[PDB]
């Protein structure tokens, strides 16, 4: 477990530091900025249908009671360049909150936490994460158990001793094709099927796919062992 | 010989699961794996 | 999840078939580069909309021959064969149930057919897997082993489910019976999509109203005020029109804009419900269906995805 | 029974506590094994 996280941390680091494009979601926030504030000074050298875009060659050339109708259409144009890029702003904000709620969820539910919610800390069933900042935002490590090689076997609802029906305290009833044994379902580790594996509830006609098999009892070799050695007690005790 | 191909995507490969009324697949291993998440 | 592309080329909009338009309409500037760059900012993004609901699997599960699935009929809602797409028959019922001057519609990335391929494989490996197909590689199960691991994760042990088998068999059968006559009976079911096409058609249909406004100019078409006047009377009537057009559509991409922020937030929730209710089982009370929640199975809708919450 | 529940502390702790038995299972199964220990002996008297 060690060594396959070990050897995880490690494709990490190499991953960023290789491929140009991880960074993605960050960088196409510095860069929507970028090109936003670009675009609000390019509106500056714009004429608007004035007869210039330079406030003072206006000014340079017309009398005052005309120059006031072509300065009113800069104002006008530039008015409306602030307003297309504070709408564009506080659109965009909204995004970012959007995705710093969901990063302080993230911090608090996969960092301070273990979550029991599928895909919300990556692929996989969540172990743990480990935050790591980043330029305006924030990196999860998101570590996770994948369930790797597997095998098919036969399985059944229950089982069928003594006409009772018998299921697993926790874990799934499995046989390699010849013997069953009881397991834990996220990780093959049988085990004898035992009256502390298992549960009884009713009698085996009620159940569809039941199938009979023994139930070992942990405790009937622990007074039959007992019983052996009382009736070879009372063997020793013919002889005197 | 390189040149623009067009075709209808696929979504993915095609894998008809193995099901049965009296078949379970266990993990005998596991893989740990860290994966990066990225948020603004 | 969605909502249809448009594009709506401001220069063919504002100054239609016109040069002298067109020239007067670059004085304004970068504004034209901004409309069309936030519309395909707009576009791009339901694309992405419908791949984080929909693609949450990139191998494509497939349902047996056989649907020994312990009683439960799912036939309802994996797809039916006969059809020339490969939809379900509520599918079919969910998509009978919703009905010049530079607009464009572009078509979304994946057809209806691969939406309901996604969806086959999500609710096939949903049925013959459980959850693991989520969490890795798809681990088959019995579905009525699967339906045991559900009750004991809301808290009822699993003896439960196995002594009353052909009862909650019979309860999925005539609860998915219910959901066939009510998406079958009455009007408003699909509300929440149709308001969707309802407001971009409401939207559209108000930025077209526009072009027939005069803004103060001596007409609303463009061609007359240059067909009547010389171009010096005519740059002070054509810049109105050029002024007022600009004007709605930077009205119309802003509530746009607003409105892909919430078909947005509307498609994070259907992801998140895809993996917390489709790919999983949730302790999240409310989030998953009214209940305590055992399973989830997703349809397609146009523009949108149902989830059947199934819930003791 | 000792395998549906477990136990803690006493009586005088727990506010609404009430009176019942507490089937455990291991008694009569070793009371299955007393009355045949107890023939065994009543027999053996004989020879
Ligand atoms: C299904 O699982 C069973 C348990 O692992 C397995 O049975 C066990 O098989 C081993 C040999 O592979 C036996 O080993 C013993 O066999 C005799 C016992 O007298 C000795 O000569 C050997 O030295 C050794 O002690 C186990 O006794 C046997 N256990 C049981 C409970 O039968 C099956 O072989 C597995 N079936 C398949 C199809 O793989
Ligand atoms: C599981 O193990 C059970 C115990 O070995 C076994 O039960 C036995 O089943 C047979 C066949 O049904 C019964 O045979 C009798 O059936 C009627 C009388 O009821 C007569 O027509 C027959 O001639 C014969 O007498 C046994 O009586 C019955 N034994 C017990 C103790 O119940 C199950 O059949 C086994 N099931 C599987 C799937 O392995
Ligand atoms: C629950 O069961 C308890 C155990 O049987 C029972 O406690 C017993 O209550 C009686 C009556 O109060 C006591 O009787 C004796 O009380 C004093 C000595 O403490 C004497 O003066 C009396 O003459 C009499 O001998 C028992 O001593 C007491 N048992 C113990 C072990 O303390 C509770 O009363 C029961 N409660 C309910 C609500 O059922
Ligand atoms: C687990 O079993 C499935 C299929 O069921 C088995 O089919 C036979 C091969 C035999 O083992 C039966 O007793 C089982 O019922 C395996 O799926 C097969 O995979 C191979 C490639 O490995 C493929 O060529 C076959 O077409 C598949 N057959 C079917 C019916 O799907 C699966 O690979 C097995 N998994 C493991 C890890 O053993
Ligand atoms: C479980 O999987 C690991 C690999 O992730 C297996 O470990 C490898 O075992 C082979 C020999 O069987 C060695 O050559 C490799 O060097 C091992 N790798 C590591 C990372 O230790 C492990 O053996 C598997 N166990 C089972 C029971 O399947
Ligand atoms: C699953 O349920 C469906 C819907 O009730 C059943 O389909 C109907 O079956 C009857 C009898 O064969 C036909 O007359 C109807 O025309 C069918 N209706 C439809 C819409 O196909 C189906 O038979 C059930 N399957 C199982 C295995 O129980
Ligand atoms: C499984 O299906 C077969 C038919 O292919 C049938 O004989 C068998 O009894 C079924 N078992 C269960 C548990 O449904
Ligand atoms: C048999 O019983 C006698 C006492 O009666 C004792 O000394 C002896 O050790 C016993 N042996 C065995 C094998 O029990
Ligand atoms: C519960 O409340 C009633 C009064 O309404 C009281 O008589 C009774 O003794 C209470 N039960 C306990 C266990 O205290
Ligand atoms: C007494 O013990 C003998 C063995 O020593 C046994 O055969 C017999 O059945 C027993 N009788 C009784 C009444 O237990």
């Amino acid at each position: 477990i060690a060594n396959q996280f070990n050897s995880a941390i490690g494709k990490i680091q190499d991953s960023l530091s290789s491929t140009a494009s991880a960074l993605g979601k960050l960088q196409d926030v510095v860069n929507q900025n970028a090109q936003a504030l670009n675009t609000l000074v390019k509106q500056l050298s714009s004429n608007f249908g004035a007869i210039s875009s330079v406030l003072n060659d206006i000014l340079a050339r017309l009398d005052k009671v005309e120059a006031e109708v072509q300065i009113d259409r800069l104002i006008t144009g530039r008015l409306q360049s602030l307003q297309t890029y504070v709408t564009q702003q506080l659109i965009r904000a909204a995004e970012i909150r959007a995705s710093a709620n969901l990063a302080a969820t993230k911090m608090s539910e996969c960092v301070l936490g273990q979550s029991k919610r599928v895909d919300f800390c990556g692929k996989g069933y969540h172990l743990m994460s480990f935050p790591q900042s980043a330029p305006h935002g924030v990196v999860f490590l998101h570590v996770t158990y994948v369930p790797a090689q597997e095998k098919n076997f036969t399985t059944a609802p229950a089982i069928c001793h003594d006409g009772k029906a018998h299921f697993p305290r926790e874990g799934v009833f499995v046989s390699n094709g010849t013997h069953w044994f009881v397991t834990q379902r996220n990780f093959y580790e049988p085990q004898i099927i035992t009256t502390h594996n298992t549960f009884v509830s009713g009698n085996c006609d009620v159940v569809i796919g039941i199938v009979n098999n023994t139930v070992y009892d942990p405790l009937q070799p622990e007074l039959d062992s007992f019983k052996e050695e009382l009736d070879k007690y009372f063997k020793n005790h013919t002889s005197p | 010989s390189q040149s623009i191909i067009a075709y209808t995507m696929s979504l993915g490969a095609e894998n008809s699961v193995a099901y049965s009324n009296n078949s379970i697949a266990i993990p005998i291993n596991f893989t740990i794996s860290v994966t990066t998440e990225i948020l603004p | 999840v969605s909502m249809t592309k448009t594009s709506v080329d401001c220069t063919m909009y504002i100054c239609g078939d016109s040069t002298e338009c067109s020239n007067l309409l670059l004085q304004y500037g970068s504004f034209c580069t901004q409309l069309n760059r936030a519309l395909t900012g707009i576009a791009v993004e339901q694309d992405k909309n419908t791949q984080e609901v929909f693609a949450q699997v990139k191998q494509i599960y497939k349902t047996p021959p056989i649907k020994d699935f312990g009683g439960f009929n799912f036939s309802q809602i994996l797809p039916d064969p006969s059809k020339p797409s490969k939809r379900s028959f509520i599918e079919d019922l969910l998509f009978n149930k919703v009905t010049f001057n530079g607009l464009t519609v572009l078509p979304p990335l994946l057809t209806d057919e691969m939406i309901a391929q996604y969806t086959s494989a999500l609710l096939a490996g949903t049925i013959t897997s459980g959850w693991t197909f989520g969490a890795g590689a798809a681990l088959q199960i019995p579905f009525a082993m699967q339906m045991a691991y559900r009750f004991n994760g809301i808290g009822v042990t699993q003896n439960v489910l196995y002594e009353n088998q052909k009862l909650i068999a019979n309860q999925f059968n005539s609860a998915i019976g219910k959901i066939q006559d009510s998406l079958s009976s009455t009007a408003s079911a699909l509300g929440k999509l149709q308001d969707v096409v309802n407001q971009n058609a409401q939207a559209l249909n108000t930025l077209v109203k526009q072009l027939s406004s005069n803004f103060g100019a001596i007409s609303s078409v463009l061609n007359d005020i240059l067909a009547r006047l010389d171009k010096v009377e005519a740059e002070v009537q054509i810049d109105r029109l050029i002024t007022g057009r600009l004007q709605s559509l930077q009205t119309y991409v802003t509530q746009q804009l607003i409105r892909a922020a919430e078909i947005r937030a509307s498609a994070n929730l259907a992801a998140t419900k895809m993996s917390e209710c489709v790919l999983g089982q949730s302790k999240r009370v409310d989030f998953c269906g009214k209940g305590y929640h055992l399973m989830s199975f997703p349809q397609s809708a146009p523009h949108g995805v149902v989830f059947l919450h199934v819930t003791y």
